[PDB]
């Protein structure tokens, strides 16, 4: 927030901002033919695309009027990128010019009313931006002068001649100390206090009513051997206060955090445990550490917070280390940026967390290169107790041998040595599947492919670093990027092949893109390349480029504290993970054994459980939040809201800044109505057994399956047991995970004859199979097997009288045909409830439940934090719309929305939260996503069903509707060629229904949602025509938008406008310009794709 | 109104928590003039 | 809902108390994310096989960055000769402010004031104070005088007092004295000096004279007529001859005392202030010596 | 006083309407009468001006879509015509 001021006295309010794409016509506007001669011909694209650091200033109406571009390697042909460090020191040895502390500027264009100022103003925020920076340099023609701008700020070192032209160049140095220098530090005394308390008071006067107006004088004068006191400050007036001191607990550190790499920051010991004869590591030696009670600085001085240290560790001279342990919601400061998070132990109950850092850190003379044979006993020294320690030696034998992957892909290995001990190791290869990796990843959000060129993609293999160096990693990634020619890695993680890597906080997630299942037989030679319809292993892509190198990112430590893996939470935590530039520490996810796609099952296997297609395996191996989220295994037991714990089954516990619960509803065992037959009384007087809860032992043949671990414990114990053979088999239930199990048993070998389906139907008009069509192909599929139907059928008794564990006969009632049956299985699918242990959870916590847990729009509880998404929730009662829960709406969009709104909560960038407003506690927000609801029937039929989220209205109601509109039936269902399509009184898409005994691609089907024109013009054969491909392509939304936006420029949005003649607004349409404008946009979507 | 049982929830309620610094709050109570009477006492 | 940035801060590690928090064992059976995995104990390089360097004057030649709050116009004004007088005891009851506080209080509350706001605060200009020839070209006696229609006669010196001076000027000088050492150190102050420092020693009392207070140098003080030596002082405040060293002990030497150059004048404690010495004091001295002197010539 | 603090808040979320009506005859029927004609006029007025915007939206993109698909079929004729010629030469 600066004040410039132009010669004629003008004063303008200046800002720097990060810059934007619209950017590049302001900067080629400001270009000058004085710029052009300054800095050659620049594709400014291009130039900032592989930037290290272009920073923007602008006013208070955001107009552009200053901008840099910084890189790591020299302006002109003057040195190369791999050894300007040698040419430079050449020039002058008396610079202490590294690639650590040495940057170079490559382009400035500013207004020249303000231009000295601009460039001042931009000098000092790059100092701001990297602390560590000492020199920026330019490299300019010898034959031509600076200008009146950059001759206040630059001075002359030299000449140097070009490597290409003979011309020699002057070269130019601004130096750190000339606009943000160094804070001088040094041993507070008591006069400091008037300078340190307006500090003090900009934060917090807690200190003051605790501990009195005199405290920090206390603190200042009784400064002993154990306590120091240190200050920084400016032109004699303190800026920055310090309190360090000698004692600390190790034994309280051992218990509560993980300090194996360090030895717990103790002197190491002959009698010292490190190993088991978790295992808790024995430290016997004395503390080499000492901790940080107070520190505060001047946001002006902030990026100097690095300074206090070289002083604080002269102090201390016995010491090694220095720690901080601040709570899990203090924001990421510049000092503690450096330092290195420690991990607390699982049992630590601890509210802060602990930061620590070594003295060998301030070495500023660490030394990247490439790696050599002498450097193999110190990467042995470094990698010998690291997991695939002989894979990454064996990449670097292959490197000191032939310096080449077998397969002949070039290899390359750098090394970071400090005080001549190698603490850094680095593999990578070339990349070659980048087609592959821009067709099946989102890189285009981090990079511009186009000016990227082959050999500047590399493959990331094998990651090293020392923990005590931990925060050059960034410095590292860059040098790596510099030494060898690459502007973009990848790296690559492959679901449990396994890998080490420490930068991966570092680096970014990149989201994968969905898939066109393309029919390649009819597509033949017009079908797309190997690399962009193959189908290898699934992999997480994971990136960096120069840019990266030096933005930073924002760090949430909160306990963020998920409780149940269902599609909801899966969501949530997936759009929390791939936000580029946030870095969450403490994201947890409490679920029953993990989320969703802990077995490989097979698709055989799969068809027990109906689809919903939010995700599946494929997914999962491509988000991978094994990489990103913790993952707790055990049920929930309870909640303590007051102190922010969550007890679970294990009898063990979890404190959380946030709560958020996604468990979803489960099935129910259900429970007998015990209700005696021999009066053969009506099922009418008899009252009803629906609430009843089975308190008894479950029985080992009675199974629930509500997720991939009940699947696959069914799978097993039925594999045991060799039911297909001599065992009959009950599955109790009416939804579509009845009739899947029940084809999927036909698949396993189960015989027709010994399975027996019931579906009772109780009350209520929800609509199961509401189509008549499939309805009908349902009943006649299902008596042409031939299975034993019964309907209507209340589960009686088990066992008649007695202990039903296990199971070998039951008892039914119904009003036509009760039957008492020798039951050997049962599978229960009759109806979805919230789990007991969690409801007696939520209600010893005191959270609302009125049949469902009642939340607000915002999805906060009762509790503001604790919050709570999925088929659990019913909406409160003050929008009276008590029909409308999460059930209705599709699970992904309820959890992309969640995060959607906790964004706001920890993003400055994003706008902070507010309260709802009127609007918002009288209604609730709707969502367009469609529901979706896919398996694979009795008779090998896949089924599909997208529809638009509403509450269940039976289809014949729906069609006798007026506004229904038009309805295509294709194919037969008896046949299984059934498609179905849904036009509404708009023309839109609002349910789609599939039937078919082959195999379809639902992953595209599932676009055709709302397609207007498209539907107006065997449906699979009509969908055949790449028309609908067009269609199902992945950035067709992306432009949709911005022409959307063009169009609404002058329109045709107007043309609308007075429409409320179709033949009128159509001739219009061909009368106005637009058309030349969207065939241009049809020549950008070409470029676009033309790859993909 | 307030009940005992609620000044018992407000005894178990409240968390943990010590000193700026352990040193600190002892020379506070060791230059404390009640410190310099034990010290009288000391002399 | 929430709360940001406490004030940093940290929780203590006490090395004497584990019994405050408990048993902390009451933590989940934790399966982590990777990450959390690569930085556990055997998957990051460990301790126990580590290197370091040996010397500490590395560090600071490797720097190339100086101190600049270090070296600033630097000067040779002792740090004790700002300190005031105090009648505070070293140990102060607890929750009052200690005597170091107290002197920077003092210091910082005495140059934040101005000497020449407070005279024409008071109404009162030094110029017209000083006393200047008489003008018998230009009669004296009109109709408009202000009140005496013939200007000061008799000098400021010879009708002040001394005894509200805080300190006698043997203990001045010895507070300029520093302790344990021989060595004597200008004292900063300010004086009424003719800016024509030329004509004020040919002819202090010339009506072309102006007199402002501008900063001296105190070095000693003559017992029998009793005054203080003053030099005016440039911007590095450094005192020196044609050989350069600091004027330190008057350069008094044992074959006499220094002959006198042009800069150097003898000033009286009405026309001098010490840096340590309050303008209030110093305002209060100064109106009751112009009423007393008032007063003197109205007799 | 316990069993109101522990469960006090669903008890005002079933007040959204409230259940008693001896005191509350005079306000609490205007206030139903209220949320009534609001939850009636919200649905009104935000419905059909969100349906006509979402008409608007929707035609646009039917445009969009129509020469979109025309654009589909551009491209894939224009491969199957440029390998055409490419094997008659």
């Amino acid at each position: 927030m600066s004040v410039l001021t132009s010669p004629r006295g003008k004063v303008e309010v200046v800002h720097c901002r990060r810059t934007e794409s619209q950017d590049v016509y302001c900067i080629k506007s400001l270009i000058r033919k004085f710029t052009c001669k300054l800095f050659g011909k620049l594709n400014i694209i291009y130039l900032l695309e592989k930037a290290n650091l272009a920073v923007t200033l602008c006013n208070d109406k955001e107009e552009i009027m200053a901008q840099a571009t910084f890189l790591d390697y020299p302006n002109w042909n003057v040195a190369k990128q791999d050894d300007w460090v040698s040419v430079f020191r050449e020039l002058d040895s008396d610079i202490p010019c590294t690639p650590l502390n040495t940057l170079f500027m490559h382009l400035f264009v500013a207004v020249d009313e303000y231009s000295v100022g601009c460039c001042k103003e931009i000098l000092r925020t790059v100092y701001k931006a990297v602390p560590e920076l000492h020199f920026i340099f330019l490299i300019v023609p010898s034959y031509m002068s600076l200008g009146s701008t950059l001759i206040t700020v630059f001075d002359q070192v030299g000449n140097i001649p070009c490597l290409t032209y003979e011309e020699d160049f002057a070269v130019h140095i601004c130096h750190r100390h000339s606009h943000y220098p160094q804070l001088h530090v040094r041993k507070a005394r008591v006069e400091d206090h008037d300078d340190l308390m307006p500090i003090f008071m900009r934060y917090d006067t807690i200190l003051k009513e605790t501990y009195g107006e005199y405290f920090l004088a206390e603190l200042i004068e009784a400064q002993d051997e154990e306590n120091h006191a240190v200050v920084c400050e400016v032109e004699g007036t303190a800026v920055g206060f310090m309190s360090v001191c000698s004692r600390v607990n190790m034994q309280l550190l051992h218990e509560c955090f993980d300090l194996g790499p360090f030895h717990g920051l103790c002197f190491p010991h002959p009698d010292d445990v490190l190993e088991s004869p978790h295992f808790r590591p024995i430290y016997r030696g004395a503390s080499a550490a000492f901790c940080i009670q107070l520190f505060c600085i001047d946001e002006k001085y902030e990026a100097r917070s690095l300074d206090f240290m070289n002083f604080v560790f002269s102090l201390f001279s016995d010491k090694n280390f220095c720690v901080i342990s601040l709570p899990h919601l203090t924001p990421e400061f510049f000092l503690i940026q450096n330092f290195v998070k420690m991990v607390p132990f699982n049992t630590c109950t601890l509210e802060q967390d602990l930061y620590v850092f070594h003295r060998a850190g301030l070495l500023k003379s660490i030394n990247i290169r490439f790696a050599t044979l002498l450097d193999t006993p110190g990467v042995e020294n470094l990698v010998s107790t690291l997991m695939l320690n002989k894979s990454i030696l064996e990449d670097l034998d292959r490197y000191n041998k032939a310096r080449k992957d077998p397969d002949g892909t070039l290899l390359q290995a750098f090394v970071a040595e400090v005080a001549e001990q190698i603490v850094g190791i680095a593999v990578i290869r070339n990349e070659m599947d980048i087609e592959y990796i821009r067709s099946h990843y989102n890189i285009e959000d981090f990079i511009y492919f186009s000016h990227h060129q082959r050999e500047e993609h590399g493959h990331m293999h094998h990651f090293a670093l020392n923990p005590i160096f931990r925060h050059y990693t960034k410095f590292f990634l860059k040098e790596i990027l510099r030494l060898g020619f690459k502007s973009c890695l990848y790296y690559r993680v492959y679901p449990k092949a396994h890998s080490l890597t420490s930068a991966l906080h570092y680096l970014v997630p990149v989201r994968p893109r969905r898939q066109i299942v393309y029919p390649l037989e009819k597509l033949g030679i017009n079908a797309p390349s190997k690399a962009v319809s193959k189908d290898p292993m699934s992999y997480a892509l994971n990136h960096t480029n120069r840019k990266l190198t030096l933005e930073p990112k924002i760090t949430v430590n909160a306990k963020i504290i998920v409780v149940g893996a269902s599609s909801v939470g899966i969501s949530f935590l997936e759009t929390l993970v791939f936000c580029s530039h946030m870095k969450f520490n403490n994201l947890t996810l409490i679920s029953t054994h993990g989320l969703p796609g802990k077995k490989l099952l097979d698709t055989e296997q799969r068809k027990f459980l109906a689809s919903d297609h939010c995700f599946n395996d494929k997914d999962y191996a491509l988000m991978s939040l094994c990489s990103w989220v913790n993952v707790v295994v055990g049920r929930m037991t309870g909640i303590d809201r007051a102190a922010k714990h969550v007890v679970l089954s294990t009898d063990e516990i979890v404190p959380y800044d946030h709560l958020i619960l996604c468990t979803g509803q489960q099935y129910q065992v259900p429970c007998p109505t015990e209700a005696d037959i021999s009066q053969h009384l009506t099922n009418r007087e008899v009252p009803n057994s629906s609430q009843r809860r089975y308190t008894g032992k479950v029985p080992c043949n009675h199974f629930t399956l509500n997720e991939e671990e009940d699947c696959f414990k069914a799978l097993i114990w039925i594999r045991n047991n060799s039911i297909t053979t001599e065992g009959n088999i009950i599955v109790y239930g009416n939804t579509i995970d009845t009739y899947t199990t029940v084809e999927t048993l036909l698949n396993l070998g189960v015989s027709g004859s010994r399975i027996h389906l019931v579906q009772p139907p109780p009350a209520s008009t929800i609509t199961c199979i509401n189509n008549y069509s499939v309805e009908s192909a349902v009943a006649d599929a299902l008596g042409a097997a031939g299975v034993t139907m019964y309907r209507d059928a209340i589960l009686a008794q088990w066992n008649d009288g007695l202990h039903p564990d296990p199971i070998y006969s039951a008892s039914f009632t119904t009003p036509t045909k009760p039957f008492r049956l020798q039951c050997s299985m049962f599978f229960s699918f009759c109806e979805k409830n919230v789990d007991y242990e969690t409801f007696k959870a939520l209600n010893d916590a005191c959270l609302v439940y009125d049949s469902r847990l009642v939340i607000d729009t915002n999805f906060h509880t009762n509790d503001i934090a604790i919050r709570a998404a999925g088929s659990l929730t019913k909406f409160s009662n003050r929008y009276y719309s008590n029909e409308w829960t999460h059930s209705n709406f599709s699970s992904k969009e309820i959890g992309f929305q969640l995060a959607a709104a906790m964004l706001h909560l920890f993003d400055p960038t994003l706008e902070p939260v507010t309260e709802p407003p009127a609007n918002l506690d009288r209604l609730i927000p709707m969502y367009k996503g469609a529901k979706i609801q896919g398996g694979i029937l009795p008779g090998s039929y896949h089924y599909l069903h997208i529809a638009k989220p509403a509450i269940p209205t039976p289809l014949e109601v729906q069609m006798a509707q007026p506004n229904y509109g038009l309805e295509l039936v294709t194919g037969s269902a008896k046949n299984g060629t059934y498609f179905r399509i849904h036009i509404n009184k708009y023309k839109m898409v609002e349910t789609i229904t599939c039937l078919s005994r082959e195999p379809f691609p639902a992953s595209n089907y599932i676009r055709l949602f709302g397609q207007h024109e498209q539907l107006l013009n065997d449906l699979y054969s009509y969908f055949t025509e790449p028309w609908c491909l067009a269609l199902f392509h992945d950035r067709f939304i992306d432009l949709r938008k911005e022409l959307r936006q063009i169009l609404a420029s002058k329109s045709i949005e107007q043309l609308a406008h007075q429409i409320e003649p179709r033949q009128y607004l159509k001739r219009v349409f061909e009368e106005s310009i637009y058309k030349t404008l969207v065939e241009r946009s049809t020549l950008d979507y070409l470029h676009y794709n033309r790859y993909h | 109104h307030i009940t005992k049982a609620q000044e018992k929830t407000r005894k178990r309620q409240q968390p943990i928590k010590l000193e700026p610094l352990p040193v600190l709050k002892v020379y506070q109570d060791h230059k404390q003039p009640e410190y310099i009477h034990e010290q009288n006492r000391f002399q | 809902p929430l709360m940001k940035q406490r004030g940093f801060y940290s929780d203590i590690l006490s090395p004497g108390t584990l019994d405050q928090l408990g048993e902390v064992c009451r933590g989940p059976r934790m399966s982590q994310n990777l990450l959390r995995q690569a930085d556990l104990d055997k998957f990051t390089p460990r301790v126990g096989s580590f290197e370091v360097p040996e010397d500490f004057q590395e560090r600071m030649e490797q720097q190339c960055i100086g101190s600049t709050t270090r070296l600033l116009a630097q000067t040779d004004f002792p740090l004790q000769a700002y300190e005031p007088k105090m009648q505070v005891p070293f140990q102060v009851l607890p929750g009052q402010h200690p005597r170091k506080i107290e002197i920077e209080r003092r210091k910082q509350q005495y140059l934040s004031l101005d000497i020449e706001q407070l005279l024409f605060s008071q109404g009162i200009d030094s110029n017209k104070l000083m006393p200047r020839h008489l003008d018998h070209q230009h009669p004296q006696t009109i109709e408009q005088g202000h009140d005496p229609i013939f200007p000061i006669y008799l000098p400021l010196k010879v009708f002040d007092n001394e005894d509200f001076d805080c300190r006698t000027p043997r203990e001045w000088i010895n507070m300029g004295l520093e302790p344990g050492s021989l060595d004597r150190k200008p004292v900063p102050g300010k004086a009424l000096l003719p800016t024509d420092d030329f004509l004020g020693h040919e002819d202090p009392k010339s009506q072309k004279l102006k007199y402002k207070w501008c900063e001296v140098g105190v070095l000693d003080y003559d017992e029998e007529k009793k005054l203080y030596l003053v030099h005016k002082t440039d911007e590095k405040g450094l005192v020196r001859d044609e050989m350069g060293r600091p004027i330190l002990n008057a350069g008094v030497t044992t074959e006499g005392r220094p002959p006198l150059q042009v800069c150097q004048y003898w000033v009286p404690r009405i026309q001098l202030l010490f840096c340590a010495e309050d303008p209030c004091m110093f305002a209060q001295r100064v109106v009751q010596a112009n009423a007393l002197r008032k007063n003197t010539e109205a007799l | 006083f316990e069993g109101k603090e522990k469960r006090l808040e669903l008890i005002q979320e079933l007040r959204t309407c409230h259940a008693l009506q001896e005191d509350e005859k005079l306000v609490k029927k205007a206030e139903k009468q209220v949320t009534l004609a609001l939850q009636r006029q919200r649905n009104l007025h935000e419905h059909k001006v969100s349906l006509v915007e979402n008409h608007l939206a929707g035609l646009e993109g039917r445009a969009l879509a129509d020469m979109f698909d025309f654009l589909s079929k551009e491209l894939v004729r224009l491969q199957e015509e440029r390998r055409i010629h490419a094997f008659v030469m």
